[PDB]
């Protein structure tokens, strides 16, 4: 990415779609990546494909721990 | 099948097979590259290609074996003369020519069965609940 | 230096054998068309649901038992 | 029945059934393939057409084993001549023939039971008391 | 294979082979060599090059064995002349010479096989989603 | 190899080896020779120039035994003459000669192997990234 002087006020769609864009989304996906991580569904390193009562299990393991102190920090400010 | 041939095995017998007696060594043999195969797990598809120096030995060893003796015979004498044999073993192959055999399967062959609870597993039952409440992405 | 030294053979302890070892005898050897270090990725599936069981009734498992690693600490906090 | 047929037992014998020899040998023969049949657990019901290499040599070895002996002798003599078999099997097979038969079982062999504590169950004693308070979807 | 020739198994045998018993005694101990070579682990590239006296022991005192009785007999008597010899071994390669053999293995013999949870494992789940706030160095 | 000679072995025998029975002897010799070396574990550059009085005696009282017998007869008899032999050891060495050999062996035999844990170690991380704030001594 660069940092343009102008403002392109004929041209900021065509800015926008080769330097923001791009950008844009490769922000996005890392940041809709970690709320989801948030709010449950904590990082598998370790997951069975194969088996589905394993599988089954470790969805049924999934503890939200870092949403509660997220909460528990942000409920006493 | 016929892991083995059959003029080989004449050089080990010193002896010539023709009429039935070619017809039933072919049939033994066939019948002990079958037990060997079974025990061993591989199908050798080819069968006189590859066929190892190893799985060759035993099917003439245990062809042998069937040949000299079918009713494994302890001891037998006619008159003056006089033979006793070891103790026949269980199948066609000693214990010793069976681990070797066993060579081929896959790991140590101390393979496992997975069991289960008598239960199937829906890991769904939670996660499509969840309305999607963004841009679609 | 005493206390490095009771802290590297509490180490030593817990890092070469803290566990119980799993060891099997009787069965063949040489196998997996006698392995020349061919292929490590064995991957031989073990887990609360697989059973054990060789085809030879004279196989036997046994375990080893590990350092109790009870009296590093003690000799450390000494 | 009959997972083997008459012609490569002949050959395996090296002799030719004929008149109550070969109504024998045909019992005999149905008599070794039902209870190979039943100790694999299979039905094979083309009898003669897939019938695995692994049954066929079974069959003719019990076969083999029945007709050189019915009365299971362990030694045997009548002048000069004498012969002293091994010891036979107990119902027909030896150990090795037993587990090779007993390959086609399911998993390992190692089959459970559900027991129960006598008890039928009803999981429904507590579900049908709500009484439907919503608008019936 | 041939890790022996034929001319030190002659004079071990104080005989000459000739006509089918050449080609009997050269399988014998090919076949001998394969078992030799399937214990030991090894490949010998160049047979009858390298080939350490104590596999060539080995192999000759196998085919001795061999040649001497091939259906491993206990007691043998023609008339007033008499022989008994010792108990077999469970095929070749008597327990000292299973053990000379298995000395090329690797270690001591105590070789390890590396098992699994079933599981692959993903050593990437956490450190892909930061993102760059430096200079890119 | 040849740790031992034939002139010394011709004495204890009480006789003379000639024609392809000196050959024979030496093969044999050699044979047994390789066999003690290896068990021992050493090596023996100059064969017959150290060559310790109990291995010679090792060597030539198996050479003996082989000679003597080849087959590891137990009891062999030829009409009114009989003779019989103890019971063979396993490979060529009686445990007490096999305990003799493993004198040479370093320690008392209790040949440890180095395990590990699959990891090959390294030692500076942490070390190297301390930057020299001194004078450079």
């Amino acid at each position: 990415i660069e940092l343009p002087d102008a403002i392109s006020d004929g041209e900021v769609r065509k800015l926008v779609e080769n330097e923001f864009w791009p950008e844009f989304v490769r922000r996005r996906e890392k940041l809709d990546r970690i709320a989801q991580w948030a709010r449950g569904e904590q990082p598998d390193y370790l997951i069975q494909n194969a088996n589905r009562e394993k599988r089954a299990l470790l969805k049924l393991a999934k503890t939200p721990w870092l949403g509660l102190v997220v909460t528990h920090f942000t409920q006493a400010l | 099948a016929g892991l083995a041939t059959i003029d080989e095995l004449q050089t080990l017998m010193s002896t010539v097979f023709e009429d039935d007696a070619l017809e039933q060594a072919q049939l033994v043999l066939d019948i002990v590259s079958s037990w060997a195969r079974v025990v061993s797990g591989q199908m050798w598809p080819d069968a006189p290609a590859n066929v190892p120096d190893d799985v060759r030995a035993v099917v003439l060893q245990a062809s042998r074996r069937e040949l000299k003796n079918p009713d494994r015979v302890i001891s037998r004498q006619m008159g003056p003369f006089n033979v006793q044999y070891s103790q026949p073993p269980d199948g066609f192959f000693y214990p010793a020519e069976l681990a070797i055999l066993k060579r081929f399967k896959r790991s140590g062959g101390l393979m496992t069965v997975s069991t289960s609870r008598g239960e199937e597993g829906r890991p769904w039952a939670g996660k499509t609940a969840y309305i999607r409440y963004g841009d679609g992405l | 230096s005493k206390i490095d030294k009771t802290d590297y053979d509490r180490l030593l302890a817990q890092h070469y054998n803290s566990w119980k070892v799993k060891v099997a005898t009787g069965i063949d050897d040489l196998s997996e068309d006698a392995t020349p270090e061919e292929q490590q990725r064995a991957k031989l599936i073990l887990a609360q649901d697989d059973i054990l069981m060789h085809g030879n009734h004279e196989a036997k498992f046994y375990t080893l038992p590990e350092t109790s690693l009870d009296g590093f600490i003690a000799a450390h906090t000494q």
